[PDB]
């Protein structure tokens, strides 16, 4: 009951993904032929709102794939956790989108969109009822920014009535990885913002950071970025997949953090995060979980939340715990900080707990916060835009594959409104 | 500015007999009395009333502004038999009590005919509705999908709109009746918006201006719970509120002088987001139904126009 | 001939349930998968030879509660069709746990009452056990409240629900669906029994002696006081108090039925010892300020009425002294129109005590449950509160999406407003 699909496009969506499903076949005791060997009954008293039961005791995942390029689906294939998907839901062409979000919007996702739509068709008819779906992209790209809107823009065409999400890795100015980032980035949101019901804006360099200073590790490969999104990720719907004390689902998050219906685009984090040494020196208990994920420094979000303000924030703890701690320790954090925390919206916090924690740890938390301080992301950005769109640079490309000016105006337009949304609740 | 002025119209026979009684109290000119309550306007205008004066004191200002070169519109809204029908258009022909709607086209038709012969008064003419958050259009029936989209000025429109020029009142009326014999009806189920611009061109002085005029006749607010319906029409029934409440935080950001006012939280309210802001007159029309059978509802109705000044 | 049912709805609900047939099995010595190695029919019927299933429903579309027990310890003493289950929750909606997904459910929940009812033939009155802020326990349980009361009506239906706090609240979007469920709490319901999470977290700090206290402690002492109540109608006691004839002495005004309820003695095993808990020490422990159910000191509020349902180890004449003490204290004041405000009650059956549980045996007990205008200050904040979410239209759009409108929103504010204002005037 309340299934969900996991749509995962472009390289780094499809890399997020399997981690993804990496840690939570972990947690279930899925093996990589897909066969449990798990130890609680707990584990498989919800194994059905992600996989599906096949011949044989072998659960399959229900996600669909997509690329526009054969390597990553290589890479899934060979890399650890490749056979457990189903090998019909591999979705992918030949051309590669080429930082063209045209390309990926118009050409050929246009074409190969009928494919992915047909499958999640098939994938939403096999469920009993589904709650909401997950998408996993990038806006740098075209690929995974393009092929994902085009995408979710036919899902809510089709499903208007479910709860949708998306996992995003905007790219920040500072790791500059492509050139085009910011024509690819707006024209997604332009998209994203009338879709989408909610959207968590990880960022590249807020990884980097935590990974090089939280956690004191020398060298972060993308192995390791991956491992913090999928914990992120695998501890939202933990309420779904196992009982608690305080349940909350995806439905519950949103009516509890989108105040209306633009201002949803969310900033996560998680705790707690430990180095190797100080795995010793730190006592696991809420108020330590609690200090360190509101810290601006854990956060998976280049955007100094002290800049702005919480408008509303959802904490998914996971463990064992006592309720009146975890209440009493929210209240005075929003004591403390009350002219961060917004005024006009009394209990600015939402609060989830759970008995099963991840394998590994004793607790552990998660971290969903709606602040303000994500308008600076799309001021940043938008500079970009117009200091590439002034002097019509880069446009050709966009251009001759079926585009207008107009819609990168547009698309700006949305944005600059978005930011002033975001600035005039401060 | 935003200026609602109710209406409530007289009793008819069906519920004479059925004893109901008129529960609406008046004070002054401008407010009324419910349920021991008082829910203030800027006019209240009563079943003696007739069209003519309601006309001259709702619409005539916004067709004196619209003419030269600024941007109007209109909201009508009720329950079902409230008055609208007989409100907005009523008599077809008959120049004594007749609607809202052909006296605003033959005001533009007789004021085109009383300029100079140097002035080409083009007359576009728009009907499209908004069912289940899909802007359909009503003279089309394979544009069922429009979308909004913009020009260098900032000012949105329906891409794809099915545009029709019209040189008389009748037809537009023709036009109307063709638009309205697809509207979802079961009774209105769906937002209809009526666009007119008028391009004036002045030849000496080489400028043009276009002023646009929205007719909107909007859908009823229906508390789903107490109907009991199931289906598509409980889908349409959370479509319509969702519209009808962000028309209401749009336009109480726009009275509460608010230095940012959501537009683009629904398509009704992206559609007229240069219609409404600065220049532009616009007058909310509310009828509704005094009799006490029909008191419930009524307060929705009162509400929705309490959504406008405070 | 007696009986009452009882509805569960919500998680709150469901885990209250859970505790509370916990303490029910324990009392009348019932094993968990039901088999028995008189009384009990006031909860519990009798299922032919060796067996007594309960006279509950837990209602719930969480599937992840109710699916708890269903494969907890007891799976066998019920039976799947009291374990109504949906498949999506409201999610902290009211609209959606009202209309949308709630006629998907009711007429099963429906059906089950009717047949559950025509089992017995001395219902004494329902009790449906909910909290103000989720949307399962206030939409579904208004849409219930509405449909009993249009079927049966006379029967006496309580609802013994959790309130949110103030300060110490876990969702963002309760004061709406309190406000809009508050309508159906006052014309539906007979006399609720508010009661507040922090309360009992300042009980179990300071007494009990419990730093980190999880909701498993409340819920106990929640079965604790329901237990107070009904061990009137389970047991047989020198001085009996049934639904009615506390409703009577307790509710003057038709509208005026919210009574705040505290129970004593709550003290650890180790504080037992030391302490002599005798009649006169549990009374007036209950008058202070410290030990109620809900944030609000009765010293700005003056009592109408209250019921003292001692049971255990008592004799009438030292409760008649203590309650000469009471009314002897200034502080303590009542209101002029009710010279006596109390209902004594006394019970044989002492309060028993749950394995694992953080209550000490004691042989004497009280549950007062004080009749008193100071709860209003809670709504007063909470209207605050209220207000500070609707000028602004936080969180409308999701209601509005699911059938909801403003009007039911300004008209329960109003009523709020005329309940409060009730309340101020009884109080001169
Ligand atoms: N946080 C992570 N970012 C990654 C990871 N792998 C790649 N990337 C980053 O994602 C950005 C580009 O996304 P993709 O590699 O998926 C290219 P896309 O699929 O969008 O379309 P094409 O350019 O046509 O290949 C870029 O900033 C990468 O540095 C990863 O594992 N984690
Ligand atoms: N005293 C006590 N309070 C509880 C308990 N469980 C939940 N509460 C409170 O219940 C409130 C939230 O309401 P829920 O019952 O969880 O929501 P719901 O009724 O299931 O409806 P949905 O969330 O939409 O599925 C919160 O204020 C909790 O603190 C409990 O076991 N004991
Ligand atoms: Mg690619
Ligand atoms: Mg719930």
């Amino acid at each position: 009951m309340r299934e969900i699909v996991h749509i995962q496009a472009g390289q780094c969506g499809n890399q997020i993904g399997a981690k993804f499903w990496e840690v939570i076949s972990d947690e279930h005791g899925i093996d990589p032929t897909g066969s449990y060997h798990g130890d609680s009954d707990l584990q498989l008293e919800r194994i059905n709102v992600y996989y599906n039961e096949a011949a044989g005791n072998k659960y399959v995942p229900r996600a669909i794939l997509v690329d526009l390029e054969p390597g990553t689906m290589d890479s899934v294939r060979s890399g650890p956790f490749g056979q457990i998907f189903r090998p019909d839901n591999f979705v992918f062409g030949q051309s590669g989108a080429g930082n063209n979000w045209a390309k990926g919007h118009y050409t050929e996702g246009a074409e190969l969109v009928d494919s992915v739509l047909d499958v999640v068709r098939k994938e939403s008819e096999s469920c009993d009822c589904l709650q909401g779906f997950q998408l996993t992209h990038s806006l740098g790209g075209g690929t995974g920014s393009g092929m994902g809107t085009l995408l979710i823009s036919k899902i809510r065409e089709e499903y208007p009535d479910r709860i949708m999400n998306t996992f995003s890795v905007v790219p920040s100015p500072k790791v500059s990885d492509t050139v085009v980032e910011p024509y690819n980035a707006t024209l997604s949101v332009h998209q994203l913002v009338e879709n989408t019901d909610e959207t968590y804006c990880i960022d590249n360099e807020a990884l980097y950071d935590i990974c090089f200073r939280t956690l004191k590790l020398t060298t972060p490969t993308y192995g390791d970025l991956n491992h913090l999104v999928s914990a992120t990720m695998s501890g939202v719907t933990t309420c779904l997949r196992f009982p608690g004390q305080l349940n909350a689902d995806l439905r519950k998050l949103a009516v509890n953090m989108v105040p209306f219906p633009r201002l949803h685009f969310f900033m996560p984090g998680f705790a707690p995060l430990t180095s190797r040494g100080s795995q010793q020196y730190r006592a696991l208990t809420v108020p330590e979980l609690t200090q360190q994920m509101f810290d601006a420094k854990n956060m998976m979000a280049a955007c100094d939340p002290r800049h702005g303000r919480y408008l509303t924030v959802a904490a998914v703890f996971r463990g064992r715990m006592s309720m009146k701690e975890v209440d009493e320790q929210m209240l005075n954090v929003q004591n403390k900080n009350s002219s961060y925390f917004v005024e006009w919206i009394p209990n600015n916090v939402k609060t989830a707990v759970c008995d099963i924690p991840p394998r590994g740890l004793k607790m552990s938390a998660t971290f969903i916060g709606n602040s303000t301080a994500i308008q600076e992301l799309f001021k940043r950005i938008s500079e970009q835009f117009t200091a590439m769109f002034r002097r019509k640079a880069f446009l050709h490309w966009y251009t001759g594959e079926g585009m207008d000016e107009m819609e990168f105006t547009e698309a700006e337009s949305n944005m600059n409104d978005l930011v002033s949304e975001y600035q005039q609740y401060q | 500015n935003i200026k609602v002025m109710c209406r409530f119209r007289p009793l008819n026979e069906s519920e004479v007999n059925r004893g109901d009684k008129y529960i609406a109290k008046f004070q002054g000119e401008d407010t009324v009395v419910i349920a021991s309550k008082p829910y203030a306007f800027d006019r209240v205008f009563q079943s003696s009333t007739s069209q003519e004066q309601v006309y001259n004191d709702a619409a005539k200002k916004i067709v004196k502004d619209v003419l030269e070169g600024y941007n109007g519109t209109i909201f009508a809204y009720g329950q079902t038999s409230s008055g609208k029908t007989h409100t907005m258009e009523g008599k077809l022909h008959d120049p004594e009590g007749m609607g809202i709607i052909p006296r605003i086209v033959q005001d533009i038709f007789n004021y085109i005919y009383s300029m100079d012969e140097n002035l080409e008064f083009h007359i576009k003419v728009s009907y499209f509705e908004i069912y289940l958050d899909k802007i359909r259009d009503l003279l089309d029936v394979s544009k069922t999908n429009l979308s909004v989209h913009e020009d260098k000025n900032r000012v949105p429109y329906v891409k794809g709109a099915t545009e029709r020029f019209v040189s008389s009142p009748d037809e537009v009326m023709d036009t109307i009746d063709e638009g309205k014999s697809n509207r979802h009806v079961a009774s209105s189920r769906s937002h209809s918006i009526f666009l007119i611009n008028v391009k004036q061109e002045n030849t000496q002085t080489e400028q043009k201006l276009s002023g646009k005029l929205y007719l909107v006749d909007l859908a009823g607010s229906e508390k789903v719970s107490k109907t009991g319906a199931e289906g598509a029409v409980l889908d349409e029934a959370k479509n319509i509120n969702k519209s009808l409440s962000a028309l209401g935080n749009v336009i109480s950001a726009l009275a509460e002088g608010s230095t940012y006012v959501p537009y683009r939280d629904s398509k009704m309210t992206r559609i007229l987001q240069d219609s409404l802001g600065g220049n532009a007159r616009t007058t909310i029309v509310i009828c509704c139904s005094p009799s006490s059978y029909n008191e419930s509802e009524t307060k929705s109705t009162l509400l929705f126009g309490q959504r406008a000044k405070t | 001939m007696r009986e009452c049912i009882s509805i569960h709805v919500g998680q709150a609900g469901v885990q209250i349930g859970n505790a509370c047939w916990e303490l029910y099995c324990l009392e009348h010595g019932i094993q968990p998968d039901g088999q028995m190695p008189d009384s009990f029919n006031t909860f519990f019927s009798e299922t032919g030879a060796g067996k007594h299933v309960p006279r509950a429903v837990f209602v719930d579309l969480e599937p992840t509660v109710i699916d708890e027990v269903r494969t907890g310890t007891y799976r066998q003493l019920f039976h799947p069709e009291q374990l109504i289950t949906g498949k999506e929750d409201a999610a902290n909606n009211y609209a959606r746990g009202h209309y949308t997904i709630g006629k998907e459910i009711i007429d099963l929940v429906l059906d089950r009452i009717r047949k559950l009812a025509d089992q017995c033939t001395g219902l004494q009155g329902f009790l449906v056990f909910h909290s103000f802020g989720g949307g399962t326990g206030s939409g579904f349980t208004s849409l219930l409240m509405e449909r009993l009361s249009v079927d049966y009506g006379k029967k006496s239906k309580l609802e013994f629900s959790i309130y949110p706090a103030p300060q110490v609240s876990t969702a963002v979007v309760e004061p709406y669906n309190s406000i809009l469920t508050t309508h159906t709490t006052l014309e539906h319901s007979d006399c609720a029994f508010m009661v507040d999470n922090e309360a009992i977290y300042d009980i179990c700090r300071r007494n009990l002696d419990i730093e980190r206290p999880t909701y498993t402690n409340l819920n106990r002492l929640i079965s604790q006081i329901v237990s107070s109540i009904t061990a009137s109608l389970r047991f047989d006691g020198a001085l009996n108090v049934d639904l009615t004839e506390f409703q009577t002495n307790l509710v003057p005004y038709p509208r005026i039925h919210f009574p705040l309820a505290t129970y004593a003695p709550v003290i650890s095993a180790e504080k037992a010892y030391h302490e002599q808990l005798s009649v006169a020490e549990i009374t007036n422990a209950c008058f202070e300020p410290a030990n109620q159910m809900v944030k609000c000191d009765p010293r700005h509020g003056k009592y109408m009425a209250c019921c003292l349902l001692y049971r255990g180890d008592v004799v009438p004449k030292d409760v008649n002294a203590a309650i000469a003490t009471i009314k002897t204290k200034r502080s303590i004041q009542f209101v002029d129109w009710c010279p006596t405000g109390f209902k004594v009650g006394i019970n044989y059956q002492p309060p028993t005590v749950v394995p694992g549980g953080d209550l000490a045996k004691v042989q004497r007990a009280v549950c007062m449950l004080s009749n008193t205008t100071a709860i209003a200050e809670a709504w007063a904040r909470l209207d605050h509160k209220f207000d500070l979410m609707y000028a602004k239209r936080a969180f409308v759009h999701w209601y509005v999406g699911e059938g909801m409108e403003e009007g039911e929103f300004s008209e329960a504010r109003e009523d709020m407003a005329a309940l409060e204002k009730d309340y101020e005037e009884v109080g001169v």
